[PDB]
């Protein structure tokens, strides 16, 4: 109809976005360490 | 009906289900499946008519019936053996039964009769929940027996599907007999591989799930239930009858779409098995879900059907409710092929 | 005129960008193929004073 | 000049009750639009 | 018989377009004289004079990978040690029997 | 091989984010730069092969109908740019759409060092060719071409997949490298003998063989341009590769089972070329001759000798540009008179005398001139043939000298005489349309210079 | 919160809008009849709303900008044509016919959205109901066939078996010698050829077919040229009365919900208007479709969805 | 291979622990590659569908399809590999413990094995 | 295994059969049905009765009850089907054909 950008969906929706993306970073890098740890590369 | 009532019934009919896959004694199975149909048929009868009426009738009979004798043959399995845990069968008279029971609840042939005319009877709403989640049950039920199963029996009713399938969604102008039909031959390839591999069951009913839904949510999308209805949907709505040709490609099994992916799979799945001559057979007689979805394709976005006048009326205006899995069903339906060796998440 | 034609001509520069990507894409697939290098019974060779794989 | 596309005469083949029409399921009808029946 | 003898409402079937009647020099690529030539231009320039002419002189010039030269030296190099040595040119036995085990049949 | 694939799949972005008038050019220019670029797979080896990766590699088998499929699409493009003026943004960018995700299927299906893989190619080429046929074709009957087109090759294709599966549960490997240095002869035996047949017959279909050619005519006739040029160039030769590859796991039982398969062909080209001979209509000739040419190489891939390879890579090789070209002067004709009709338009070389030397280049062509690379086929397959049993020249003359007559009577009816009367709209010929032939007739010449690269592997 | 059944679980029901001043009414009468002065009488004075009768661009006032579109994107059909030659060999009459009874059914459709989502009363025009009169009048003049007739019938019954009919239906009583000397006292050139037989047609098979079967459901107040004048009776006739013989009083809120979820989504209020029945007066080729819609498609503000379009100026676009 | 009965396997457990042994799937995995293309797509269709412009519509609802398909297909993609490592542990384990049944066969060359010719003529 | 059990058995086919031949009167197959249930129940309860199985004492209650619910939605459905034709005849239902 007529509407603006609903500033409130749209802060929610980037912010999933960048809490997914850094989790993700995070379990990657934890994954690696384990591992490494684990098989005693480093 | 009220919302709530809607609410509560749909989220009974899933606890019935929950309740099937999670116990492992034969009477909560049969409780589960007794709670799944008495949940389902205020849903089935929601759009009150006649024929919805009809459709909720047949339904109730041939599940009553089913579960009958799946009591039947939990009492033979704990009349030669004291055992309530689903495991072993015991009996191969008790065995007979408890596939019979089964078929009748999946649909399979020889009784696959009800599904068209259920199907035809209820609304597309309807249609989606009865063709995808009311599987399963009766398949996770069939994949924890499976061991006991006498493949001669299941592998016969598996061809039967198929042929009754391809044979019969021939001669059809409806799109819910269409859909019923495919449901009846997706069942046959499913059942073909549990004597051999679960997984590949498993797997078959996900890639049909999806399917299902990516097509009977553009069927309510386009709100058609004809196929000379379906042929008015390009004059205002083209991207939807090239993304509804699109998935009929892909679920007439054809290379590189995902629906390949079950069919290739069962077949590998048969050869490892020295079973040569049955996949062959169900490749040829698949050619026919192919040929008839190939016409609907045709009447649907290949060529341009006659419209009519008001349909200008319909240019002015948008759909107010809009489905929020649509795209994601179809882009899994249609593009998944290359993710194949993921199936050894034992999906 | 620059950046009006650069939103016009954009289109152009996909094909070479998708070449280049293409080529280093291939040397980066062969990379992991390096198993038999200087090992191979036609081709075993001495390396130089001054030289650290045979091929790349 | 002009690429071909189904007229009237194309399009009433597919809408039938059933394709391929014979003379047992000739009197059969197609359903009401609305899946209604009158009452009677 | 009310009926129009009009089986429905259609457009009539258009007539084909000369595009050498708004444009002479027309090309036959586009309606719009600039983007007309510019398509003539670019056609022939990357068919005929890069693909046609750098490509013909690239596989005109292929380094012999397919090593003739190599094997026609190999072969001359070959007969000359061969000939002079007395040597029965060509040898029927592609292998050496020597290395070679055979069945007993002892039948 | 990824510096050509990659490319192919930018050049959809690059049609979708085109402007409403820019996107023949710009397809143009980078298809040409795509084959520019792919030419240089033409530098093979007379050891094994280009093994790029664990998945694609080269062969001088495939490096020339790589270069060939990538040849032909800017062709496709300029000849699909005059009946597609009309046609709004959308539907053109799909056209072009279909044109590249045909080009990229067929570009991996010729690498494929799998054989699923290129199973799953092979099969994933039938999508864009069915979506043309049906989509952007004039008359009724394009569905029912559509419906054939597809059901044959499937009729043979499902056997392929299940016969496929079931060798990698014995052997352990589809990879082609892995397949020949490890096959091992295949017995007298009812089992083999079916394999042998779900192995060939897929390929058979595709050829076509003479039996199984009725969906050939039916899809040409009824195609749109560009999708004749594609499946009389390209998806021809799809079932002489295949063949050409899997033939290697057969032996012995080819010697037996070639038989029936070599007396159709060697028949059968009889039969097409008289066929040719009556024929009111130029494209349904076209497509009989193109079945013929295709009957000699199913002889020589069945003969299986390195002359008989050498003269059916050759002969595919000429086939598709002399075919596409064919298709292409017919095209121009139809687009003026709107019929398709061999008897209508008459005496066209006193009105379009340029277009009548391309018409006789290509008819001299078509009929194997020599020393056109036509003609090297030919006379390589014939020399093979010859060996296996001097009694097949009998059939190779006879089909000669019919292909000479229905090729200069085309030339004939439709050039020479009296122009019709009544016809008033023949405009002078384009320069797109000029260009068009001289592209597809320049290459041939410039390979009669270079024969060996289009001899194959076991040149 | 756009209405749907989350709304109605949380606080939405219908019910407690509803304050005995709702009663949907409707006026009739013939072509050249006082009936719009006196419905705008009565929307004034009971603090109704007026729906002015719907024409070939009632559709074109409530999307987009209200401005009319063009009469090829936009019914393909004139009432112009009509009177100037009503037996043309385009199917002019029953095309009109069929686009003003799919008007009918959206305004109405409109109404009864607002009556149920307000609670505020509506007055309209002819509604969905004695519509078919001029359609009965066009059969016996000969300017439209059996088989338009049966078509309009079918869709008729497939979309007007959904809806509520008004509580109280008001009639103009003019008589036909009246209405001919009001309309060539009106001016209007194309008016000026309606026959008499024509009229007589309208007003028989309008009290002949239409007054009874709307008195067995819903309450009728008939008025002559003379006593339709003052509007003041008219209102306490409408007050005085009470309405509990139709579906109406049977309505809760759970009907309600479904209704009102009926009377939103005018494209499935407007499902059976384009049902597969091929007459030629209505059914269009694939290539003038084709050519339409793509005309239709290129308007200033009709490309995307109506928050999404460049041209006519709406912003932010990529965060929406 | 019925791996669901195999011991010491937790009900509803997506990751053991022992899958922490296993190298993890790079960022940059095709595969992951792919997952994020397919978000791109149902984005694109989702602009499709709701009449929006295609390409250039919902940056925000793009965006978060990618991410999430992202996601999902670096869990999915782990638990493949570490389903594959078990297959491939159990079967070296079940080779190991049953000599009898996988014997060490004898080494032959070519020159000492009779194949038969068949001539191609 | 006796023959009382193969009797049951026996009892419990021939309900199955009648519900399977439809002469007539959707109310004789509710009937079928509840004769299938009641062999059902006597034969499970015998089982159980005879093992001394004392915590499946429970079951046949629950099957009683499970099955009783279902011929109640049954009788529903069974009213609604007559409130359309004013009789239960099983052949009023060919409206919906394969
Ligand atoms: C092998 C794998 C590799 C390739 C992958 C291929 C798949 C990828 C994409 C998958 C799907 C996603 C997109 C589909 C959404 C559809 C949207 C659409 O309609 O298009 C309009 C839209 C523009 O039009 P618009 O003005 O916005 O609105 C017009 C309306 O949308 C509607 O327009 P309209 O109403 O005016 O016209 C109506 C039209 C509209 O109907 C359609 O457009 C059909 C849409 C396609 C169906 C999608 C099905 C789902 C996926 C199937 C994939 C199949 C592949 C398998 C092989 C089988 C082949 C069929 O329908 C018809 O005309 C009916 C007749 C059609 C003939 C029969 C139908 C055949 C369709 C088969 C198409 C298959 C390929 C599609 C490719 C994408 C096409 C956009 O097109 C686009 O721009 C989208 C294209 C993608 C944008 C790319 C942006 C990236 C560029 C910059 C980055 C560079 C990359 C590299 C980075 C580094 C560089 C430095
Ligand atoms: C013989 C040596 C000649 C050397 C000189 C260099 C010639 C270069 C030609 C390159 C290929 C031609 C290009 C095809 C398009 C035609 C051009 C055009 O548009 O014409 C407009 C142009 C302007 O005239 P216009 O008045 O404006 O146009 C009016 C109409 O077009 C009406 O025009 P029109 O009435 O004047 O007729 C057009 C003309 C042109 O149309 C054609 O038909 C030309 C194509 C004929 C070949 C047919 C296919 C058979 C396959 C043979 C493959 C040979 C290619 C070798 C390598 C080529 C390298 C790219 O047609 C003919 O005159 C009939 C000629 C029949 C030739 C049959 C003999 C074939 C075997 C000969 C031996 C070749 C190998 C020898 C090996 C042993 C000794 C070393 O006219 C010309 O330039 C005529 C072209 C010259 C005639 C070609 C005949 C000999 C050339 C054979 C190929 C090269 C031989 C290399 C060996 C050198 C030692
Ligand atoms: C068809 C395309 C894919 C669609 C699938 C739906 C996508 C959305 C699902 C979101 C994630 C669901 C995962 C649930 C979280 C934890 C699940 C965990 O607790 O359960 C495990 C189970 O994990 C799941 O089974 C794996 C789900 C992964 C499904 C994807 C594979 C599809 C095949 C590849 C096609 C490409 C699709 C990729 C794009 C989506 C352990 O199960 P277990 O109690 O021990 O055994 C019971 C099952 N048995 C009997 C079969 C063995
Ligand atoms: C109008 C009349 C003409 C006017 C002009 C008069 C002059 C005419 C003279 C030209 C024709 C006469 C023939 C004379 C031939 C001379 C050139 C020839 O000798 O070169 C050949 C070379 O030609 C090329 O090999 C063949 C052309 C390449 C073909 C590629 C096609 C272009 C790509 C476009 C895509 C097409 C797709 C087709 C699918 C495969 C053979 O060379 P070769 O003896 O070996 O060794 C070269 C030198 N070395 C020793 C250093 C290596
Ligand atoms: C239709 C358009 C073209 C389609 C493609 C046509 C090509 C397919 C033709 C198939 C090739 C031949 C099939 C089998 C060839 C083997 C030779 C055998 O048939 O002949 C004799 C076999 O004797 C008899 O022929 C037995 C078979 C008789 C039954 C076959 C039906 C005959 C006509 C049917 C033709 C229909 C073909 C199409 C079917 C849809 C040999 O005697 P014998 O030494 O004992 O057998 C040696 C082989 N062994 C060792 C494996 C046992
Ligand atoms: C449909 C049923 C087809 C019946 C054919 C049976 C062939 C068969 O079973 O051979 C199996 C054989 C190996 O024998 P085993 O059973 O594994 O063991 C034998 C030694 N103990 O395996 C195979 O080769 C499978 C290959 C597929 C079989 C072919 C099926 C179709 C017929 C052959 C293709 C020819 C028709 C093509 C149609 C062309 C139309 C354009
Ligand atoms: N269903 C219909 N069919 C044909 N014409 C109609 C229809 N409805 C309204 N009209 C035309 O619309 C015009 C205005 O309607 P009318 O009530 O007669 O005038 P007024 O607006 O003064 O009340 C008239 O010429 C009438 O014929």
């Amino acid at each position: 109809p007529h509407g603006s950008p609903d500033w409130l969906k749209v802060g929610l929706t980037l912010g999933t976005s960048v809490f997914l993306w850094i989790y993700l970073i995070k379990q990657h890098k934890e994954d690696v360490l384990e591992y490494k740890r684990r098989n005693g590369l480093e | 009906m009220n919302p709530i009532i809607y609410t509560t019934l749909i989220m009974t009919v899933m606890s019935g289900t929950m309740l099937v896959m999670i116990s492992s004694h034969w009477l909560l199975i049969w409780i589960g499946f007794e709670m799944n149909l008495l949940a389902m048929i205020p849903v089935l009868m929601k759009n009150f008519n006649p024929r919805a009426t009809e459709a909720a009738t047949k339904y109730f009979l041939t599940q009553a019936t089913a579960s009958m004798m799946l009591m039947m043959a939990i009492i033979i399995n704990l009349l030669y053996s004291g055992q309530w845990t689903i495991t072993k069968m015991f009996n191969p008279v008790a065995m007979t039964m408890m596939t019979m029971a089964l078929a009748m609840k999946l649909g399979l042939s020889p009784f696959h009769f009800w599904v068209p005319e259920v199907t035809q009877g209820i609304s597309l709403q309807a249609g989606l929940l009865l063709l995808t989640w009311q599987k399963l049950a009766p398949l996770s039920v069939l994949c924890q027996i499976s061991q006991s199963i006498n493949p001669n029996l299941m592998l016969t009713m598996a061809m039967l599907s198929i042929l009754i399938g391809g044979w019969g969604g021939l001669n059809q102008t409806q799109l819910r007999k269409i859909m019923a039909y495919s449901s009846i031959a997706h069942m046959g390839w499913m059942t073909a591989v549990l004597p051999y591999n679960t997984t590949m069951t498993i797997l078959n009913l996900l890639i049909y799930i999806t399917m299902t839904l990516a097509m009977f949510m553009l069927l309510i999308h386009s709100s058609a239930t004809t196929t000379l209805s379906l042929s008015h949907t390009w004059n205002k709505m083209p991207v939807i009858t090239s993304l509804m040709m699109v998935t009929l490609l892909s679920m007439g099994g054809l290379p590189p779409l995902s629906g390949f992916m079950p069919k290739w799979m069962i077949i590998q799945e048969m050869t490892k098995n020295e079973s040569i001559i049955m996949p062959t057979l169900m490749a040829m007689t698949a050619l026919l879900n192919l040929y008839f979805y190939m016409r609907l394709a045709y009447s649907s976005s290949l060529t341009m059907f006659p419209s009519t006048n008001n349909m200008k009326m319909k240019w002015q205006f948008e759909h107010t409710k809009q489905m929020k899995l649509l795209p994601t069903m179809i882009v899994l339906s249609t593009l998944v092929l290359p993710m194949t060796p993921a199936l050894s998440s034992l999906n | 005129n620059v950046l009006q034609i650069v939103r016009d001509h954009w289109v152009h520069i996909l094909v070479p960008v998708g070449f280049v990507f293409g080529c280093y894409l291939d040397r980066r697939s062969d990379e992991k193929l390096t198993a038999f290098r200087n090992k191979s019974l036609l081709f075993k060779r001495e390396l130089r004073p001054n030289e650290e794989v045979t091929w790349k | 000049a002009r690429q071909w596309q189904p007229d009237v005469e194309w399009a009433e083949q597919f809408g039938g009750a059933v394709m391929y029409p014979t003379k047992e399921t000739a009197h059969w009808k197609p359903p009401p639009w609305n899946d209604v029946d009158p009452p009677k | 018989p009310p009926e129009p003898t009009i089986r429905l409402q259609e457009d009539p079937d258009p007539e084909d377009e000369n595009l050498y009647e708004k444009n002479p020099d027309s090309h036959g690529y586009d309606k719009d004289p600039i983007v007309d030539l510019w398509n003539m231009r670019v056609v022939f320039f990357f068919g005929f004079s890069i693909v046609l002419v750098l490509g013909s002189t690239f596989v005109a010039y292929l380094p012999d990978y397919r090593m003739q030269e190599w094997a026609r030296r190999e072969a001359e190099r070959l007969v000359k040690y061969r000939e002079a040595n007395g040597l029965p040119l060509m040898e029927s036995n592609c292998f050496d029997p020597n290395k070679i085990q055979l069945p007993e049949d002892e039948d | 091989m990824l510096k050509i694939i990659i490319p192919t799949t930018m050049l959809l972005p690059m049609t979708w984010m085109s402007k409403h008038n820019m996107i023949w050019i710009n397809a143009t220019v980078h298809s040409l730069l795509i084959s520019l670029i792919s030419l240089s797979l033409l530098n093979q080896l007379g050891e094994n092969s280009l093994n790029f990766s664990l998945t694609f590699f080269s062969d001088s088998l495939s490096a020339p109908l790589l270069v060939l499929t990538t040849w032909l699409l800017p062709l496709m493009l300029m000849a699909s740019q005059s009946h597609l003026s009309k046609e709004t943004t959308t539907r053109k960018k799909l056209y072009i759409t279909m044109l590249i995700l045909l080009q990229l299927f067929l570009i991996m299906t010729f690498t494929a060092t799998e054989l699923i893989l290129f199973y799953i190619l092979f099969e994933a080429t039938l999508v864009p060719t069915l979506i043309i046929i049906t989509r952007w074709g004039n008359q009724t009957e394009r569905l029912n071409a559509g419906l054939y087109f597809l059901f044959y090759t499937l009729a043979g294709s499902l056997p392929l997949l299940v016969a496929l599966v079931y060798i990698q549960n014995t052997t352990g490997s589809l990879n082609f490298l892995i397949i020949h240095y490890w096959s091992h002869p295949l017995s007298n035996s009812w089992s083999n003998i079916f394999m042998w047949l779900a192995c060939i017959m897929a390929f058979m279909v595709k050829m076509p063989l003479y039996g199984l050619h009725l969906w050939l005519p039916k899809a040409h006739v009824e195609a749109p341009i560009a999708g004749s040029m594609v499946l009389a160039a390209v998806l021809l030769k799809l079932g002489g590769y295949g063949m050409m590859r899997i033939t290697t796991i057969l032996n012995p039982l080819t010697n037996y089972m070639a038989y029936p398969f070599l007396m159709l062909s060697m028949w059968g080209m009889i039969m097409t070329s008289s066929i040719c001979l009556r024929q009111t209509d130029l494209k349904s000739l076209i497509a009989y001759s193109s079945v013929s040419h295709m009957a000699l190489v199913i002889v020589a891939i069945m003969i299986q000798t390195p002359w008989s390879f050498m003269g059916a890579t050759a002969l595919m090789i000429a086939h598709g540009l002399t075919s596409s070209m064919l298709f292409c002067l017919a095209n121009t004709n139809y687009e003026r008179v709107h019929s398709r009709t061999m008897i209508l338009a008459r005496g066209l070389q006193t009105l379009l005398p340029l277009m009548a030397t391309w018409w006789l280049v290509a008819s001299l062509t078509n009929l194997a001139l020599p020393p056109s690379i036509n003609l090297i086929g030919e006379l390589f397959i014939i020399t093979a043939s010859f060996s296996w049993s001097n009694i097949t020249i009998i059939l190779m003359g006879m089909n000669m000298m019919i292909t000479a007559l229905y090729s200069l009577y085309m030339l004939i009816t439709t050039q020479r005489g009296k122009y019709t009367h009544h016809i008033n709209n023949i405009k002078p010929s384009f320069t797109r349309e000029n260009a068009l032939m001289a592209l597809h007739i320049l290459p041939l010449l410039l390979l009669t210079l270079n024969p060996k690269m289009i001899l194959g592997p076991l040149y | 919160l756009q209405y749907g059944p989350l709304a109605f679980v949380l606080g939405e029901r219908t019910t407690r809008k509803l304050t005995e001043t709702s009663k949907v009414i409707t006026v009739d009468g013939n072509i050249c009849s006082g009936k719009g002065r006196l419905a705008r009488e009565i929307a004034e004075k009971l603090g109704l709303r007026h729906f002015p009768e719907a024409g070939i661009h009632y559709a074109d006032s409530t999307t987009g900008d209200g401005k009319p579109l063009d009469v090829q994107l936009s019914g393909n059909c004139s009432l112009e044509k009509f009177y100037d030659d009503p037996k043309s060999n385009d199917g002019n009459s029953y095309r009109l016919q069929s686009w003003l009874y799919a008007s009918r059914l959206l305004q109405y459709a409109d109404a009864l959205e607002h009556l149920l989502s307000t609670g505020q009363g509506v007055v309209l025009e002819r509604s969905i109901y004695s519509d078919f009169v001029f359609l009965e009048a066009m059969y016996r003049q000969g300017f439209i066939r059996k088989q338009c007739v049966e078509h309009y019938n079918e869709v008729k019954k497939v979309t007007a078996c959904e809806y509520l009919p008004p509580h109280v239906v008001v009639y103009v009583d003019v008589p036909v010698p009246e209405i001919q000397s009001r309309i060539q006292k009106k001016g209007n050139p194309h008016e000026m050829k309606i026959t008499a037989a024509y009229l007589q047609d309208i007003e028989n098979a309008y009290k002949k077919t239409f007054l009874p079967e709307m008195s067995e459901k819903c309450e009728v107040l008939q008025y002559s040229a003379r006593e339709a004048e003052d509007a003041e009776k008219v209102v306490e006739d409408i007050e005085y009365l009470k309405c509990d013989k139709g579906p109406w009083p049977d309505q809760d809120d759970r009907t309600f919900h479904r209704l009102r979820m009926l009377v939103q989504n005018k494209l499935e209020v407007l499902n059976y208007t384009t049902i597969p029945v091929y007459l030629p007066e209505i059914t269009i080729g694939a290539h003038q479709s084709d050519r339409v819609f793509q005309k239709f498609t290129e308007l200033p503000g009709r490309k995307y969805s109506p928050g999404y379009n460049e041209d006519v100026g709406d912003k932010w676009i990529w965060l929406k | 291979t019925m791996m669901s009965g195999r011991p010491g396997r937790v009900p509803l457990q997506f990751l053991p622990n022992e899958a922490r042994s296993l190298p993890p799937p790079k960022l940059t995995d095709p595969r992951l590659v792919y997952m994020g293309f397919l978000g791109y797509c149902s984005g694109l269709i989702d602009n499709a569908i709701r009449r929006r412009p295609v390409v250039s519509a919902g940056l925000h609802r793009q965006l978060l399809y990618v991410t999430s398909f992202v996601f999902f297909g670096y869990y999915l993609l782990k638990r493949q590999d570490y389903m594959y490592a078990l297959r491939d542990h159990d079967m070296f384990a079940y080779v190991k413990s049953h000599p009898e049944d996988f014997p060490e066969k004898d080494k032959k060359t070519y020159g000492e094995i009779l194949e038969e010719f068949h001539p191609v003529r | 295994m006796p023959l009382v059990y193969m009797n049951i058995i026996m009892a419990f086919a021939i309900a199955l059969a009648g519900l399977l031949m439809y002469r007539s009167h959707l109310m004789s197959s509710l009937l079928c049905l509840e004769g299938m249930m009641l062999s059902l129940f006597i034969m499970s309860t015998l089982i159980i009765l005879n093992t001394h199985f004392t915590l499946a004492n429970m079951m046949p209650i629950i099957l009683l009850v499970f099955a009783a619910c279902e011929a109640a939605l049954g009788l529903s459905l069974l009213v609604m089907v007559s409130n359309t034709y004013g009789t239960d005849y099983v052949q009023n239902l060919n409206l919906l054909q394969c």
